[PDB]
Order: C-alpha cells, then sequence, then structure tokens
RNA sequence: AUCAGGUUGAUUCUGCCUGACGUGGAUGCUAUUCUCUGGGGCUAAGCCAUGCAUGCUUGUGAACUCUUUGUGGGGGAUUAGCGGACGGCUCAGUGAUAGCACGAUGAUUUGUUUGCGGGAUGAGCAGUAGCUGCGGGAAACUGCAGAUAGUGGUCUGCCCCUGUGGGGGUUGGCAAGUAAGUUGUGGGCCUAUCAGCUGGUAGUUAGGGUAAUGGCCUAACUAGGCGCAGACGGGAUACGGGGGAUCAGGGUUUGGUUCCGGAGAGGGAGCCUGAGAGAUGGCUACUACGUCCAAGGAUGGCAGCAGGCGCGAAACUUGCCUAA
C-alpha cells in the first residue's frame, strides 16, 4: 500500500450522483482535470442515468466514439472525464443544450436553456501568478487566463465566453447580491446578502431566501450569480433554491393546527 | 544501504527499539561523495521522479567572484587549508562546502590594482607569492561544480588566524 | 567560538566598509500580537533557528506552559497542564505534558524558573524539539 | 424498572450455590415449500499432484506472395510503446513507530488527465533484431558467419553560467487536478512477588546524504533527558477503526471476518527496471525442506480459484460464463 488505486467500490461513491445500492460492486472512476474530484460527475453517468438516452454501454460508447458531445463548446468523446458545477452540455443532432446545477436535496441536477445562453460560464478567481513576462489569474474550474484587468482580485466572479474563453466582465461581492451555495451544509440554496463581518481569518455571510428565511455561510462555499434581486446572471431551477422546513410541509398536507 | 528512517534510534525516554518493518526504498541514501582535486570528472545520477544530480569526483577551475569589483574570473585550484569541521578533509585535498582553498592570481590582474596597498596589505603580499585565497559555497556533490567569493579584510583576517 | 564568519543569511555587505555604516540588521513583528525584543536590536549573535533575526517560519498552534528547567544550552524544559474527563465516574483527573523548546539568546537574562512562556510551533528542530519561545510572563509576588 | 428453591425441632438474618431469559461456536434425534442472507478464522503464517488466475496497441512491416508491373499491392515475424506497484488472499509481527480525531508541509516529488508554452530535416563514420546458412546439448538453455530499418559516437550548429579569460549541457517547461512521502499534541488490555532507567543516549556548532526537515549520519565540544499524574521491565488466544451483543437508568462484554487504514508472501538479507516496488504468478546469496538427470548439470514457492494430504470437537464444486 504505496501506489495508487485504480477501482472504486460502490458503497464509497457520492451520495450526489444517486446510484443504487446494488447493480454490482463497482462505480465509474473520474479522471483528472478541471473540477475537483468531491465536486464532479463522470460524463458516462450524465448521458444514460440523467438523459436515458443509451440504456446500455456498447451503445453509450456509440455516442461518445461518434462525437455528438460537447463539454463547453468542446468535443469530448472519454466517458471518465469530469463535469462539474455551471457546465454546458451541447447535442448537436436534436439541438439542445443543459446546464449543470444541484437540487435542494443537494442532488444533482440538468437545466435545460436556451441557446444564446449556452454560451457563458461563471467561475470564482482563485489564484494569481506571473510567468515569462505576463500575468494570469486562475479560474476554479482549473484555466489560466492571460492579459485581463488589472483590477481582478481574489473572490470576484468573472465571466468566460466558452466560445473564445476570454473574460467579458465580473462583479464585486457586496451587500445586495445574490449567491448560490456550491458546498457544505447549505448545499444549493439561493440567498440575498444583508451583512459581512470578518472573525479569525475569515468572512460570514448573513443571507436571506428568497421566501423569507435566514442563513448564513463562510465565503469558501458561496458564489455570486447576480447583481440584485431581479438582475440574475443565469436562470435557476423550477423551485428557485427555497428548502422549505418541515413544519411548513405537513401544513401542505393537512393544514394548520390553531388553537 | 544508507537509509535516513528513524525507526532504530532509543526513545525520548531512553527505551530500546521496536521494528514492525523492512527498509523502504522510500528512504534510501547513498555514500559520500568525496570531491578531490584534478581532472575533471563528473558523473550525472537519476533520482526520483526521473530527475537528475550531478555527482563531481574530481573538478578543477572553480568560478570565483571579486566581491569590492563585482567581477567573475575562472581561476585554478591549488590546494585545501582549512575545513571548518574536521582537519582530516585538509590532509586529502577534498572539496565540501565552505572549506577555504588557495587559488591561482593571474586571471585577477586587473582587478586588484584598484585597492591600495594601504588598509588591506595582507592581500597585496600573497599576490606577489602568485595566490588568492577563496571560499566555497555551492555544494559540489550535489550541483557538479564550485563557486564562491575571494577574502578580502574581515573575512581574510579571521580565517587567517586559523590556517596560521 | 565561532567557526564559519559571522553574517545574517540574506544580507550581504562590502570588504572596506565603516564600522559605524554597513547594512542594518533585519528584524520582524512575530504572529500577530508578540513584539521583538529589544535586545534583538542592540546585540550582536547568529541564530538560524531565532523566530525573530532567524530563518524559521512559526506556522501552528500557541500554547502556554511553566519554565522548569534550564541546564543545556538553548534549550528549556516546559510543562504544560490540562485535564481529563471520565465518564463513569463523572470527574476530572490533572495531567501534564514535557516540551522542549528552543530560547533565543535575545532572552538570557530575562526568564527564570517559575515563570510562563507562550511558545510556537515549527518544522522539526531537533530530535525533540519542535517549538520556539516567543514571549513571558513573570510570576507575581 | 418482577424473582424463586436450598443451613433449623421451629424462627429472623448473613452468605454463597442452583433454577427461570438472551447471544456466538461444536453436537443428538427429527424434517414438506419458497424468499433473503452466511460457510478450513480458532489447531498447522503446516506440506502441496494436475488445470486455470496477464496481456495488448502501431506513423514498425521481415519470410512468403500477387499483379503485366510500379517512389504498386497483400501478408504478418521483430523493433518501438503501454501495462503487469492495482485487483484478489491472509492475520505471523506490532500495546503505539500502527490506527482514529483535529493540525503543519513557508521542508517535498508526482506517468496517464486538463489549458498554455517548447521541438536540428546538418556533415562524417561505426553498427543490431527479425531474416538466410553452419552448429552444439539428456535436458533447461545457447553459439559463430553473412547482409539490412530504427539506432549509437564524433564534428557543426543551438541553448546555459561568465567575460578586457573561459567553462558546461544536448531539450528535460509553467499552472491546476490526482496520488505519495515527512511531521506536532491527545485517548482504561493485565501486571510493583517490576523502582529507579538511558552512550548516538539529551543538546550546541559545522559538513555529508536525501525529492525534502531531523542524530538520519560523521567530526569537534557541553552534561544532559525520563520517572508513583507509574518511567524502565515482564505476561495473555493483541492486527487498529467503522462496527456487534446484552438492556429502566448508570454500565459490562466483544470485533480473525463485507467498507476504510496497516503489514506479509517458507525464513532472513541485498538489489535492478520504472512516474511509482526494497515487488516475490521479478532477479542474486545464505538458510528449512526438497524435485528431475544419460550423472555433468538443471531447477521449486496455492496466506489467488477449484482440489489433495495432515491436523483436530470443528467447516462446500477439480462445475458453467465473448451476457450485468
Amino acid at each position: 500500500p504505496t501506489g495508487h488505486r485504480d477501482h472504486l467500490k460502490r458503497k464509497t461513491a457520492p451520495k450526489s450522483w444517486m446510484l443504487d445500492k446494488q447493480g454490482g460492486t463497482f462505480a465509474l472512476m473520474p479522471a483528472s482535470g478541471p473540477h475537483k474530484k468531491t465536486e464532479c460527475i463522470p460524463l458516462g453517468y450524465l448521458i444514460s442515468r440523467f438523459l436515458r438516452y443509451a440504456s446500455n454501454f456498447k451503445e453509450l460508447s456509440i455516442i461518445l466514439a461518434e462525437k455528438n458531445i460537447k463539454v463547453n463548446g468542446r468535443v469530448r468523446t472519454n466517458s471518465h472525464f469530469p463535469v462539474g458545477l455551471f457546465d454546458v452540455v451541447s447535442i448537436e443532432k436534436t439541438g439542445e443544450h443543459f446546464r449543470v446545477l444541484y437540487n435542494v436535496h443537494k442532488k444533482f441536477h440538468l437545466h435545460r436553456i436556451s441557446s444564446e445562453e449556452a454560451s457563458y460560464r461563471l467561475t470564482k478567481v482563485t489564484k494569481k501568478y506571473e510567468n515569462q513576462g505576463i500575468p494570469y489569474i486562475v479560474s476554479s474550474c482549473g484555466l489560466s487566463i492571460r492579459f485581463c484587468d488589472p483590477a481582478i482580485d481574489l473572490g470576484y466572479t468573472i465571466k468566460i465566453s466558452n466560445e473564445t474563453s476570454k473574460v467579458i466582465e465580473y462583479i464585486v461581492p457586496g451587500p445586495d447580491k445574490v449567491i448560490f451555495v456550491s458546498r457544505g451544509k447549505a448545499r444549493g440554496r439561493v440567498g440575498v446578502i444583508n451583512t459581512i463581518s470578518t472573525q479569525g481569518k475569515e468572512t460570514v455571510y448573513g443571507m436571506t431566501d428568497f421566501a423569507g428565511n435566514t442563513f448564513s455561510c463562510t465565503s469558501k462555499s458561496c458564489i455570486l450569480i447576480g447583481e440584485s434581486s431581479e438582475n440574475i446572471w443565469i436562470t435557476l431551477p423550477k423551485e428557485r433554491g427555497i428548502r422549505q422546513s418541515e413544519l411548513e410541509k405537513i401544513n401542505a398536507q393537512l393544514g394548520e393546527m390553531i388553537d | 544501504g544508507i537509509n535516513h528512517r528513524g525507526d532504530h534510534k532509543r526513545r525520548k525516554t531512553g527505551a530500546k527499539a521496536v521494528i514492525s518493518r523492512k527498509k523502504r526504498n522510500n528512504r534510501a541514501g547513498s555514500q559520500p561523495s568525496s570531491t578531490k582535486i584534478g581532472e575533471r570528472k563528473v558523473t550525472p545520477v537519476r533520482v526520483r521522479g526521473g530527475n537528475r544530480k550531478y555527482k563531481a569526483l574530481r573538478l578543477d577551475m572553480g568560478h570565483f567572484k571579486f566581491i569590492t569589483t563585482g567581477k567573475f574570473r575562472m581561476a585554478k585550484l591549488l590546494q585545501v587549508v582549512y575545513h571548518p569541521s574536521s582537519n582530516e578533509l585538509v590532509r586529502t585535498n577534498t572539496l565540501t562546502k565552505s572549506s577555504v582553498v588557495k587559488i591561482s592570481a593571474e586571471p585577477f590582474k586587473n582587478d586588484i590594482k584598484d585597492v591600495a596597498r594601504d588598509v588591506d596589505p595582507s592581500l597585496h603580499e600573497s599576490f606577489e607569492k602568485g595566490h588568492l585565497y577563496a571560499i566555497i559555497t555551492s555544494r559540489p556533490g550535489q550541483v557538479g561544480m564550485a563557486q564562491g567569493h575571494v577574502l578580502q579584510g574581515d573575512e581574510l583576517k579571521f580565517y587567517a588566524d586559523k590556517f596560521n | 567560538k565561532l567557526k564559519v564568519f559571522p553574517r545574517q543569511t540574506g544580507v550581504c555587505a562590502k570588504p572596506y566598509a565603516s564600522h559605524e555604516e554597513q547594512p542594518k540588521r533585519r528584524v520582524n513583528a512575530e504572529v500577530c500580537g508578540f513584539k521583538a525584543p529589544e535586545t534583538a536590536y542592540t546585540r550582536q549573535y547568529i541564530d538560524k533557528k531565532c523566530p525573530f533575526t532567524g530563518d524559521v517560519n512559526v506556522r501552528g498552534r500557541l500554547f502556554k506552559g511553566v519554565v522548569k528547567k534550564m541546564k543545556a544550552e538553548k534549550t528549556i524544559v516546559v510543562v504544560a497542564n490540562y485535564v481529563h474527563y471520565s465518564k463513569k465516574y463523572k470527574r476530572y483527573s490533572r495531567r501534564h505534558t514535557n516540551f522542549s523548546v528552543h530560547m533565543s539568546p535575545c532572552f538570557e537574562g530575562m526568564i527564570n524558573v517559575g515563570d510562563t512562556v507562550i511558545c510556537g510551533e515549527t518544522r522539526p528542530l531537533s530530535k525533540t524539539k519542535s517549538s520556539v519561545v516567543l514571549g513571558y510572563i513573570k510570576k507575581a509576588l
């Protein structure tokens, strides 16, 4: 036990992938690349469980070797390629576009979009370095972009072209904005910033759902997706990320309990 | 071979060691290379990751720097006169880091004539016998070369009291 | 009894300089709330293991203790107190841990057996030392 | 959230012994069906007959071969490349150097994956696999001659550290992701008919070695370091957790065994190739037991899946599979 492992047992697969407990002993192992390993799903599951296109694996490998898929406007033919949050999946025949999201139950979700919305991507700026006489910035999906503004720093959200891969414009975080929580206890919930305070080298955002509930979370689990409550830069899913509590779910089915 | 683990040492309280593993190639080491003077010989070794070190077995022609003017010259190595740790490394003419060597003085003939025989008169007396003193700040067993600077003033007096 | 010529790692002076005009000693201000002593500026010593004028970085947890011994060269023994909870009997017990700590020479005539010190965590410094003294508090009479 | 029987001629007590309820192993009688879930761990980490458990891809095209024939085709040997460090089995060693929890790496390396960067169509000589012949040996294995791709030296240029001298190298990169190494503190197995223990032992200064910090190793010098809040020793069926059983509460007992971490391949050592091994379906030696021979040599590793012997109170098929 000093050499890398190449297999996944099925009990250890992440809960967001929604895999049945039986159905074999193994699960697809994702490859290295764009996103982290705890924040991606293999490409081959998206085409046979979330679209139910291929019923098999002999068929799923006829769809990928015929070059019919494009992640972020770029053809992919590998079933282990990893796909992450806010990524566009395009399918030429039967023209369609999807964006990869979460539920409020914290599972994955494919959300259909239009064509002039399929030329976007939102990411956070994490690193920044200079090499060979050029200034770079590093995305949160892992890319480097050269020759951006000199006034983009760690934390801002940037908009990537997705057909030339170049920055368009960005968002600086401050009160009266919108947020998507990409991980943690509160994954898949949208809010509106109220206060920004500090602690021992931390920043915490007080938030407020689109229904009145309150909220709070560090700045490492949040991406800005809007300028104000009616200026969001992507299309949200059907439910908008509310997460009604369990008191408020039985009254829907049972009414109130007045004295 | 040489191995750099500490699984075989007595404990902080003095208790005898208990070993439950064979040695690992993770922590393997080498025998000391002993760089002598004369007729350059350097060897490339293959190290972890596929990378490369250069292990000098013999060397001539250091690459020294005159500090007051800031110019590099390539001189010739004559002999070793002081090593701070072991003086059995001076009887053998072995070149480690921070050993003081006696160097040939011709290539610095332009540089030394910007200093008078005023406050440094001990630098001008050895120049007329034909040699200067230098000191090595590279690691000849790890990079395959000697590289240092010439002693003047404060340094040259501190070390001169050592090797007489 | 020095064996090499004394000079801080990082600065480089010139051979024929004056004793009043030559480079300045570089010092710090340590983990945010600890200022360097004043015997760190006005003193001559070379310590590569010193937190202020040295080459070590302090990234880790800070702890407190009581000076128990001062008998080796630049190394003291500090005792730290703590407590453990028993579940079956519903009570605590008092316990201690021993540390070997690096004391730089800028604390020469300051710490005595019985004071309290604040130490920081470093990379391994010897077989038993992995921490350093940052400040102290002299005992009250 | 419960009690019964038993010391007396009769009595009230103290006190243990026994019954009444679960659970893991072995065993007697007796048995119709289907559905889920288990089965050589304890004794011998004892010894093993026979079969199977690891091979693929070409910008590579030999022998041979076709065509009325040419910078033509078929054919498939060998070069070159990738993998065999994972998967599977077991619990001897290890009482904390392992494992779990929270930390440091500003002290480090990372093939395949992703996005950027980077690349000698110059001279001049050596020379090989397959292939075509002569052969040795009981075997297992092997030699010599002939002629050719890739290829290997040396100059030339290119790049690097320098320069009022010179000296090296032969194209090897950056950032993410994935993996790996190193390191701090803390935890109820039993034992004082175990009370004092420790010499690379505790520290300083220099160098070597390493991918990297460090007595990891060496030279010189100081005299330290741990302990009834149990040191240093010795014992028992000691792999650690996630977990299991019992059941008012508080507690007691157990975990060889699906998932994650470690360690090992009869016993010890030492190494090569490679991004990664101190590898055992890799190599070399000593050592336990061996096996085949024409006698001079050559060889073995089921704690992989079936199976056999042995051991014991104690545990299944030498089956079918180009489907999930």
